[PDB]
């Protein structure tokens, strides 16, 4: 980075005026390389002072010949910070999270969890799970069941009409799910006021009970079950993590547990926290180890590295066998003279620590969060972040952030106990009302919040407590501020936080099965299958 | 024009301890910037004032780091962190916002330092000064500290009155003492009439006055 000789030649401009916002500029990039001794955080955030005061100085004098040189500066300071994060690295804590949140926890993410394990003995594994709210899955199950039936029912039109417009039907679900929902959250909401040792399993319980006529006999074994297996696993509950539940997220967490039921939302909050709290490596539990470098690379490649990338793993399933019920298929249609050759490389190997690579000793800068990458950007599926790390707090403070845009319009327009239709029509009039060519396209996808997990093509987790959450907090650190919404960064820029495609095999069989999203071929399916049971009386 | 005014006055200080001066303006000096508009000065006796701080808070290049400044808006504060011989002076406030530039009154900062009594010399006058007609008789009090002190003046034991002028330096920035002259005017003439010349000194310093004098 320029020092103050070089910036006085660099903006220098004939017959300029000294400004005293000019000479703090100066005073403070002298400052800066006078700092040798100070932690990368302390030298992120004089470069951040620096960077605020050459705006100031912009933003003052708006017409002042010393504007180009000093925007050129600006885009010096954003290469210091890249070379403060390349250059100064410490270790990352071994620690493995994942997190398993609202249900039983299910064998095949054990059995995915187990071979993290087994190739990194050095690592301690935590899966963070909720023991107040093991019942959530079965609740959303149990009223989205008994909304489908009753939307079928209310139809006044012939529903198996093969030309019936299905939208038809997700339209009318939305509005009666809508209304049980709120049920619900009133019903929570006041019975927390009447007895605050309630926790949400009490609540959930008697609900499912009254409402549906649950056996809380059957409900208390779920609960049982859960808990034992959760705890033979790693398990390590949420509702102990006290630094998470005295900060500002916790009430998120839990509008989106208790209020919304979207276990992916609650997850992508705790992620976070967990990370920041502890250090180490967040996983999708649908993520496996990197496989060994040097294994298949006798074997040439004919379909895309996606494709070659998944047939590796069904591969090393197929003849190792270490996870059951591991698919063939994308290797099962293969040349022989290739797939024999996967046998025969993995014939050579006894050790399951010749096929997976470990992690071993990571390093990573104090600013930053490591994210994974796939064919379509940045996915939080796999974090890797030192302990309190700059960036992981810049990432919660987003997240923060977009909630509190979306709750300063969301609760006056539900506390009207409206109905879905009206509810809806008053949040976006809402929202639409702050919104500008900064915010546009958040404020756009946050007017579907209410649909999300109950209607196709809804994009609002992703940008509120998803992947987008992560680039704008990277921008927040490349730009020097908080608050970003629009993103201006290129996948150049963001690639500055990839986590290496050696340290995680992301193209698994259960990885697919996560990627076939909403779609209107799946809301068309869905709507095929309710029919059928429909039309024999079943749910 | 923004009027600025300054409390206190004056500002005594014992060495090793912190001072501090207040600066109120007549009218905001934030700026929506951000920025305060505020400015110090230290000036030093004979000297031209020194910047010391700008924009409110940002200490000048070379300015030693026990001087700081805080605020906003109407209201400013000077802090020595821990004070030096060195620092006596007037210290100005200044406004940077707008023309006509304007300071408050200034903020004379002494050194409270132990009690000195003054060490007191008398000068005749010399032949060179009596052939043109006047006699000055000179009496120094040199490094005493409390700057009050009391010079009378005794001409064969008669007290004088009205013929007497004194003069005292600024506080000295080593030691913090102050010296003082007491200049009697005569005739000489007059002079040249009488024969004992005394100057009789009190002080805080002194258990008793201490004269002295001569014979012409």
């Amino acid at each position: 980075l320029v020092n103050r000789k070089q910036l006085e030649k660099m903006a220098n401009v004939r017959f300029r005026t000294q400004e005293d916002e000019y000479v703090a500029i100066l005073d403070a990039l002298e400052e800066y390389h006078n700092m040798s001794e100070n932690t990368v955080v302390e030298k992120y955030l004089k470069l951040k002072d620096i960077n605020s005061l050459t705006d100031i100085y912009i933003d003052t004098y708006k017409k002042s010949g010393r504007n180009k040189a000093l925007k050129k500066f600006k885009e010096y300071l954003v290469t210091e910070v890249l070379e403060l994060k390349n250059n100064n690295l410490t270790p990352v804590e071994k620690n493995l999270h994942f997190v398993w949140i609202g249900g039983q926890i299910n064998d095949t993410a054990i059995n995915y969890i187990n071979q993290w394990k087994d190739v990194n003995s050095d690592y301690n594994v935590n899966v963070f799970y909720d023991s107040n709210a093991f019942l959530i899955n079965t609740l959303k199950k149990t009223v989205v069941e008994s909304a489908i039936n009753d939307t079928l029912e209310s139809f006044r039109e012939n529903l198996n009409d093969p030309r019936f417009d299905y939208n038809k039907f997700f339209r009318k679900r939305m509005e009666i799910i809508y209304d049980k929902q709120k049920n619900f959250i009133n019903y929570y909401k006041a019975q927390r006021e009447e007895n605050p040792e309630l926790i949400i399993d009490d609540i959930v319980k008697t609900y499912l009970s009254n409402e549906y006529s649950k056996e809380i006999d059957e409900l208390n074994t779920y609960i049982e079950e859960s808990l034992n297996k959760i705890t033979q696993n790693s398990g390590n509950d949420v509702r102990n993590f006290e630094e998470f539940k005295n900060g500002e997220s916790f009430n998120l967490y839990e509008q989106e547990l208790v209020e919304r039921w979207n276990l992916a939302a609650a997850s992508d909050i705790l992620r976070i926290s967990a990370l920041k709290e502890i250090g180490g490596m967040y996983l999708d539990v649908d993520m496996l180890p990197g496989i060994q470098p040097d294994l298949f690379e006798s074997i040439e490649k004919p379909v895309t590295v996606d494709f070659w990338e998944m047939t590796k793993l069904e591969a090393i399933m197929k003849y190792k066998e270490y996870i059951p019920e591991y698919t063939s298929e994308h290797f099962d249609m293969l040349d022989e003279e290739v797939q024999s050759s996967f046998e025969s490389v993995l014939a050579s190997k006894s050790d399951k620590s010749e096929i997976f690579s470990s992690l071993g000793d990571m390093e990573a800068s104090p600013l930053e969060v490591k994210i994974a990458f796939n064919s379509k950007g940045i996915i939080n599926q796999g974090l890797i972040s030192v302990k309190d790390s700059y960036c992981s707090n810049l990432i919660v403070k987003q997240i923060e952030n977009r909630y509190k845009i979306l709750n300063n319009s969301l609760n006056p327009a539900i506390s009207e106990d409206n109905d879905f239709n009206t509810t809806t029509n008053t949040f976006i009039d809402s929202i639409m009302a702050e919104a500008n060519a900064d915010n546009g396209r958040f404020m756009m996808e946050l007017g579907k919040y209410l649909r999300v997990g109950f209607f196709p093509d809804v994009k609002t987790t992703i940008n509120l407590s998803g992947p987008e959450a992560y680039a704008a907090a990277y921008q927040d650190l490349l730009m020097f501020k908080e608050g970003s919404m629009n993103i201006h960064l290129i996948e150049a820029d963001l690639r500055n936080f990839e986590i290496s495609k050696t340290n995680i095999s992301q193209s698994t069989e259960q990885e697919m099965a996560s990627l076939w999203s909403f779609d209107d071929a799946r809301a068309k399916a869905q709507f095929e299958e309710y029919k059928r049971n429909y039309f024999e009386g079943s749910l | 024009d923004i009027v600025m005014t300054q409390s206190p006055l004056s500002l005594p200080v014992t060495p090793g301890e912190p001072a501090s001066i207040s600066c109120r303006s007549s009218q905001s000096l934030l700026h929506t910037n951000g920025n305060n508009y505020l400015v110090w000065y230290l000036q030093k006796p004979g000297q031209a004032p020194h910047l010391l701080i700008y924009l409110g808070s940002n200490r000048a290049s070379g300015v030693p780091g026990r001087f700081s400044g805080s605020g906003s808006g109407t209201d400013f504060t000077l802090k020595i962190s821990r004070v030096e011989v060195e620092d006596v002076g007037v210290y100005y406030c200044m406004q940077s916002l707008q023309t006509p530039p304007t300071f408050g009154q200034g903020t004379k900062l002494e050194i409270k330092r132990t009690v000195a009594a003054p060490s007191v010399f008398i000068f005749p006058p010399s032949d060179e000064q009596l052939k043109s007609g006047t006699a000055s008789v000179v009496c120094l009090l040199n490094n005493f500290y409390p700057r009050e002190a009391k010079v009378q003046w005794k001409v064969d034991n008669a007290l004088q009155s009205g013929n007497s002028q004194e003069s005292v330096t600024e506080q000295d920035s080593k030691d913090s003492t102050y010296s003082l002259s007491s200049t009697l005017t005569l005739s000489k003439a007059d002079y040249e009439k009488h024969k004992v010349y005394a100057c009789e000194v009190t002080h805080q310093g002194l258990s008793s006055p201490v004269t002295k004098s001569f014979n012409r």
